This record gives C-alpha cells, sequence and structure tokens, in this order.
C-alpha cells in the first residue's frame, strides 16, 4: 500500500513534482508536457517512444497521467528496490557493533531485547550451531546458509 | 593381455560379515601394484578393486584409496610393511594401518571410508599385480599377527577368523575364458528369441 | 470532484481523516443510486460510474484500513456487480476484487 | 616438532612426567576455585570469574607449548609401551587423562581453549598430520573439539590406559 511504500514528506515531493510536470494544472500529464521536462533535461525524444513510456504507467487507458498513477508509478520504484537484502538487515540487527561476524555477546544483547532469556549457556549452543568454523563467531556468509542464532 | 594383469583374491562368501568390528593384515612381500581392503560379496572378478562401489581397498603402490574412483591416501609402502585392514560396521568406518600406524588423507580424517551402509556385508580381499607377491593373514592364530596389538586390539577390533578351526577358504579370479549365458540385463548385448 | 480529490495531497497523507469523512461510503451511494436506476435494460452515465469504481479502487490501495473499509460492502458490491458487465473499464466488481 | 622424532624412552621419566604434573596441579587448582566461585552465587563472583578465566588462558598457552612435542612423543613410543607394559608410560596416562577430565567439567576451560586456539591461529591440524607429512605421504578448520590437542593427546594415550585393564574387566567398566 502507498501509506506502507510512501510517508507523508514523500508524498508532498512527488505532488510537487507532479506538478512540475502539469505546468497547466489540469491534473493530467499529456505528451507535450512530458516532451517538454525532456527536454529541459537534454533529452530529444520522439512522439513514438514519447507515448510509449505514458503507456507504460497508463493505467485506464486514457492518454494522459494523473496523480494516483503517478504516485502509484513511484510506490512500485520504492518496493522493487530492495527484492532478498531482508537478510541484510536481519544480519545487522544481531551484529550491533557493525564488522562481519556475530559475537556471543552481540547475541546476548539482541536476546536481553527480546521476550525469551537465556541463562548464559545456552548462547553457546545455538552459536556454535550456527558457526561452522568454530572460531566463536557467525559471519555473514554463516548466516545466510542457515540461521539460528 | 588385460586380463592376466591382475589377481584378485578374496574368502568365501559364507564369512561374510554384517556385524562387529573386524581386524586383518595383508603383507607386501614386494612393492608394486597391490591393492587390499573389503568387498562386497557379489565382487565382479574382471573388474579393478575399487574401480566399482564393490570394494573399499587401499592401493599401497601410491598411497591411494579406491571406491568408484581413486583419491590420495596414505604413504606408499614398502618390502616387508604390513597394511592392517579395520573394519567397524557400528560406525560404518573404514580404517587402514601401516605399520601399527593410522592412515591418514589430507585432513585430519583418521578413517578411510565413512557412511558405508552394510547391505550384504563385506569380505576381505586382495589383488596383485603382474610379478607381486603379498602374504594374506586373516588371524586364526593370534599369535601371527605382527601388529594387531599395537592397533587394534585395544579398539575393540578382532581378527577375522579369531575363532576358526579351518584356515578360511579363499577364491581366486582364474583367467581361463569360459562359455557363460549372456546375462538377461547386459548393458550392450541382448538376445531375442524368435 | 473525484478528480480533484484524487489530485489533493492530503486525500493519500491522511487515509484516517478520509475515512472519518464517509468519503468511500458518500461515493459508493451515488454509484449504486445510478446502478439501481436502469438496472436490467441499459446502465447509463457510464463514465461516472468508471470514475467512481475507479476512485474507489485507489482508495483501497492506499492502506489496509483503507481496503478493510472497503470489505465491508463487499456482498453490497457483489449484488450490484450483476449488470457491472455491460460497462467497460472499472466496474463494481473490480472494486470487490 | 622436527627433532622429537629422534627423542629417547628416558625423556618420558626425566622430563615429561614431572613437567605434565605441574600442568596436572596448577588445572586442579584452576578448577578447585572455579568451584569456590560458583558455591557462593554473588554479584563479585564476576569480579574474580575474570580472575579464573585469565588463570585458564595462561594454562591453555602452557598446555599448548608441550602437547604438541608430548603428541609427537606419544605416537613414536606408543608401540613399545603397548608391546612392553611401561610404569612410567600408565603414570602418564593418568597425567593426561585428570587433564582432561578437568577441561570436560570445567566451561570455563573449554571457552578459554577455544579462544586461545582462534586468537593465535594455532593450526591444530599440522600438530596432528605432521607425523603423515613427516613419512612423505574445511569444516572446523578455525577450531574444532575433535582436533583439541587437549582430547587428542588424551585419544593418542587412551590405549596406554585401556592395556592396564584385563578383559575380565570390561564388565566392571560398563557399571562404572
Ligand atoms: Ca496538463
Ligand atoms: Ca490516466
Ligand atoms: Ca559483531
Ligand atoms: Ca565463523
Amino acid at each position: 500500500h502507498m501509506a506502507d511504500q510512501l510517508t507523508e514528506e514523500q508524498i508532498a515531493e512527488f505532488k510537487e513534482a507532479f506538478s512540475l510536470f502539469d505546468k497547466d494544472g489540469d491534473g493530467t500529464i499529456t505528451t507535450k508536457e512530458l516532451g517538454t521536462v525532456m527536454r529541459s533535461l537534454g533529452q530529444n525524444p520522439t512522439e513514438a517512444e514519447l507515448q510509449d513510456m505514458i503507456n507504460e504507467v497508463d493505467a485506464d487507458g486514457n492518454g494522459t497521467i494523473d496523480f494516483p498513477e503517478f504516485l502509484t508509478m513511484m510506490a512500485r520504484k520504492m518496493k522493487d528496490t530492495d527484492s532478498e537484502e531482508e537478510i541484510r538487515e536481519a544480519f545487522r540487527v544481531f551484529d550491533k557493533d557493525g564488522n562481519g561476524y556475530i559475537s556471543a555477546a552481540e547475541l546476548r544483547h539482541v536476546m536481553t531485547n527480546l521476550g525469551e532469556k537465556l541463562t548464559d549457556e545456552e548462547v553457546d549452543e545455538m552459536i556454535r550451531e550456527a558457526d561452522i568454523d568454530g572460531d566463536g563467531q557467525v559471519n555473514y556468509e554463516e548466516f545466510v546458509q542457515m540461521m539460528t542464532a | 593381455s588385460r586380463w592376466d594383469r591382475v589377481r584378485i583374491f578374496r574368502a568365501e562368501k559364507s564369512y561374510t560379515v554384517q556385524s562387529g568390528r573386524w581386524y586383518f593384515e595383508f603383507e607386501a612381500v614386494t612393492t608394486g601394484e597391490m591393492r587390499v581392503g573389503w568387498a562386497r560379496p557379489e565382487l565382479r572378478p574382471d573388474v579393478e578393486l575399487g574401480a566399482d562401489e564393490l570394494a573399499y581397498v587401499f592401493n599401497g603402490h601410491r598411497g591411494q584409496r579406491w571406491h568408484l574412483g581413486s583419491e590420495p591416501f596414505g604413504r606408499p609402502w614398502q618390502s616387508g610393511d604390513v597394511v592392517g585392514c579395520m573394519i567397524d560396521l557400528t560406525e560404518n568406518t573404514i580404517i587402514f594401518t601401516l605399520n601399527g600406524e593410522v592412515l591418514m588423507s589430507d585432513s585430519g580424517s583418521e578413517t578411510a571410508f565413512r557412511e558405508i551402509e552394510i547391505g550384504d556385508g563385506f569380505l576381505p580381499v586382495c589383488s596383485l599385480g603382474p610379478g607381486q607377491v603379498g602374504h594374506l593373514n586373516l588371524g586364526q592364530d593370534v599369535s601371527s599377527l605382527r601388529f594387531f596389538a599395537i592397533c587394534g586390539l585395544q579398539e575393540g577390533f578382532e581378527p577375522f577368523a579369531i575363532n576358526m578351526q579351518r584356515p578360511v577358504t579363499t577364491w581366486f579370479s582364474k583367467s581361463l575364458p569360459q562359455f557363460e549365458p549372456v546375462p538377461p540385463e547386459h548393458p550392450h548385448y541382448e538376445v531375442a528369441r524368435m | 470532484s473525484i478528480g480533484n480529490i484524487m489530485n489533493n495531497k492530503v486525500f493519500y497523507q491522511h487515509p484516517n481523516l478520509m475515512r472519518a469523512l464517509g468519503m468511500h461510503e458518500t461515493v459508493m451511494e451515488v454509484m449504486v443510486n445510478v446502478l439501481g436506476g436502469g438496472e436490467t435494460k441499459e446502465i447509463r452515465f457510464p463514465k461516472m460510474v468508471t470514475s467512481c469504481c475507479r476512485f474507489l479502487c485507489y482508495f483501497c490501495r492506499i492502506s489496509r484500513q483503507n481496503q478493510r473499509s472497503m470489505f465491508d460492502h463487499l456482498s453490497y458490491l457483489l449484488e450490484n456487480s450483476g449488470i457491472g458487465l455491460g460497462m467497460q473499464g472499472s466496474t463494481p466488481l473490480d472494486v470487490a476484487a | 616438532q622436527p627433532i622429537v622424532s629422534r627423542a629417547r624412552p628416558e625423556l618420558l621419566h626425566s622430563h615429561f612426567i614431572p613437567t605434565i604434573g605441574r600442568l596436572r596441579k596448577r588445572a586442579g587448582k584452576v578448577v578447585a576455585e572455579e568451584e569456590q566461585l560458583r558455591l557462593e552465587a554473588k554479584a563479585e563472583a564476576e569480579e574474580g570469574e575474570l580472575l579464573v578465566r585469565d588463570e585458564f588462558s595462561v594454562l591453555c598457552r602452557d598446555l599448548y607449548a608441550l602437547y604438541p612435542l608430548l603428541i609427537r612423543y606419544v605416537d613414536n613410543n606408543r608401540a613399545h609401551w603397548l608391546t612392553e607394559p611401561n610404569a612410567n608410560a600408565e603414570e602418564l596416562f593418568r597425567m593426561v587423562g585428570e587433564i582432561f577430565i578437568y577441561w570436560s567439567k570445567s566451561h570455563n576451560f573449554k571457552r578459554e581453549e577455544q579462544n586461545f586456539v582462534v586468537q593465535n591461529e594455532i593450526n591444530n591440524m599440522s600438530f596432528l598430520t605432521a607425523d603423515s607429512k613427516s613419512k612423505m605421504a574445511r569444516r572446523g578448520d578455525r577450531y574444532s573439539v575433535q582436533t583439541s590437542l587437549i582430547v587428542a593427546t588424551l585419544k593418542k594415550m587412551l590405549p596406554i590406559g585401556l592395556n592396564m585393564c584385563a578383559p575380565t574387566d570390561q564388565d566392571l567398566i560398563m557399571l562404572a
């Protein structure tokens, strides 16, 4: 949903961008309006591709781009940036310091913040399971292949 | 010829072991191409030991272990060296020792083979190349073994023929061509009765 | 009026305010009145119907709470979707979907 | 390590036994302090838990300065000890056995040993494969309990201990 993907500030910024394209203010983006801003940016496209880049996001097929369609375009652009990198943030939650390894103390820190509590001994049980190298720290490579700590 | 090169010696199928820990020795009188290890009862006489899945052998000529191929293992032997072949069917491992010292691969692996399925069972086996002489000691006389006490006695392994009256009957691959029926499942040849 | 609302940043920044104002109820009631009259022989003012339906579809995509609010009228939309096949574009069946 | 291959049997009694005995009593002294801390739980036990960690860390350093030499010496003399029973060899088994028991019981002992190996980049694999390389022959490369010298030395000295027991004692061993 747009509320999940976009914040109030981003919606305001997109509206200003939409108004930059819509010099008329009627609420729709025509080919000439889209072509004008492209020339200001240096590009000189033809109407054949200019229509194509409108039809690619025009939902109702009226031939013009309104704000609901403009927001829907930007909502997809924000969403599809992250595809499978969600494990990177999950790794950094356990990795407080910022290096490439998860320490037992760092695993204690996240477990302390979470509801479940450890008796300072079973923390070694799952870290040695995740850490195959046996160095006492779980790196990023060990975390993605199998997640226990 | 291709066939009068390797002579395979194995125990009789009636001595097949499917449980327990067993030990026997093989003395390399010569230093050429000789292989020793454990083989399944369905071992084929015209195939080199370890070239298929029916045998787990150690090639002491150049320090290799053979099972579905060759990979380096241990060190080459010398004249008079005794190879102690140990199989553990409780842990599904095979251990080879040379003069009482356990052979190791290019790692910390103290066992030549791991996770071996019992299935039909295993039999002691050895193969000798052209001009090769070897002594096989299945341990009918426990005092005759030269390195069983050094490595194998304290680990719970027993001689393959510890309590047996007659010497273990052995079968050898005789390189005399014979006519046999064409197998119904032969990969290359099919016979149709019209 | 629908176009101006969908061109307003407040409509997207404050979905809860739009829900409190009953904007989706008001648009739905206008649509069904047109669909109610001539429910079998002919649907008139098709552009108004597809404008209201398109508005409600974008209304659902703003937030899950808006989507849940329109879900409460799922049966109400379905009973008016029998003749919505005649109109092409955005239909009450599309709003239900 | 290369020069131990020519060591004489007299080094077992003259040098190795007195040295390991000092390590054995040091290990017992530290674990005695460790159990003293846990019997009286306190907020001050942390101030002192670091002390035994330091004592375990220095102890593990001493063990890894002697065990690689001891392991190679055992390999070149285990055959003689099994062929002819040796009182000194049996005594060495008790010393390495008690150190292993201390290592297995103490939680800090395992932790400090693991820290010592990884921080000092101890191979723990060349110490066990040097003889194979001397004879011209991944999973836990950083550290593994299987390749730990504290347990590797015991497993090499285990046949010496089993050689003391008669075969009639197998039933008693299972009961114990
Ligand atoms: Ca315009
Ligand atoms: Ca449009
Ligand atoms: Ca870290
Ligand atoms: Ca690691």
